């Protein structure tokens, strides 16, 4: 922990700190809670579809 | 059941000072939580003066 | 299923190791990403400070 | 050091037309995921652009968004990346998508790929 923070761009590569938001999913026993529209469609009436 | 917490409820009058009353009514539901945690004793609250 | 929201502040090639099925180096340990994981990265520039 | 071979290299008039293929097939960037990044001179890492299966919306770079088109075919099993409008600014060390550990998935941040190994050589100028 000494030096686990301050980026350095003179050494190091790859380590650059960022402030990320991560969805988090499990296969837990538990209900689902997330189901994207799809973008829906139109509402086509009077014919086979 | 499923992980569901389904919840069912309807409000109607009544016009008895004891017992239950003689007529029908079917409780449409209210809403649904998926809390998912597993449920095995239960109490109820009031409030006191 | 089991949809949650997460948000981290860790190393930028440490943001990627969060598919399921790696063992991320450093991000596994804090929060496990077993191949029961899954989900989404949104990640800014923290670097500024 | 092995450099990554990729086409192109050389010196490429400004303002025209570039394909972007890789040549190794040691370390494929379908394994890691189809991509690609650039290696500004000097320590920078940057990302360009990559394809998504869906094929309606591609992933497009803050520095480069609008600029560069990739093409895709059905059975052709490969990504080729096509550079428009080129600048002077655009020289920079192309490299493969490839991960120093296992990993696969779709992103565009710049320190998303790695490798030790270098990249062809592209110089633009006018």
């Amino acid at each position: 922990p000494l030096q686990s923070y301050g980026f350095q761009p003179t050494n190091g590569v790859g380590y650059q700190p960022y402030r990320v938001v991560v969805l988090s999913f499990e296969l837990l026993h538990a209900p689902a809670t997330v189901c994207g529209p799809k973008k829906s469609t139109n509402l086509v009436k009077n014919k086979c579809v | 059941i499923d992980g569901y917490f389904k919840i069912y409820s309807k409000h109607t009058p009544i016009n008895l000072v004891r017992d239950l009353p003689q007529g029908f009514s079917a409780l449409e539901p209210l809403v649904d939580l998926p809390i998912g945690i597993n449920i095995t004793r239960f109490q109820t609250l009031l409030a006191l003066h | 299923t089991n949809v949650y929201a997460d948000s981290f502040v860790i190393r930028g090639d440490e943001v990627r190791q969060i598919a399921p099925g790696q063992t991320g180096k450093i991000a596994d340990y804090n929060y496990k990403l077993p191949d029961d994981f899954t989900g989404c990265v949104i990640a800014w520039n923290s670097n500024n400070l | 050091q092995v450099q990554l071979v990729e086409s192109g290299g050389g010196l490429v008039q400004a303002g025209g037309s570039l394909r972007l293929s890789c040549a190794v097939s040691g370390r494929t960037i379908s394994t890691f995921g189809m991509g690609w990044f650039r290696q500004a001179p000097g320590k920078e890492r940057e990302f360009v652009a990559t394809i998504t299966r869906d094929e309606d919306m591609l992933l497009y770079a803050d520095s480069v968004k609008g600029r560069f088109t990739i093409s895709r075919d059905t059975a052709k099993n490969m990504v080729f990346l096509q550079m428009n409008s080129l600048k002077i600014e655009d020289t920079a060390l192309y490299y493969c998508a490839v991960r120093r550990d296992s990993s696969w998935g779709y992103s565009r941040q710049s320190t998303e790929y790695d490798y030790w190994g270098q990249g062809t050589q592209v110089t633009v100028s006018s």
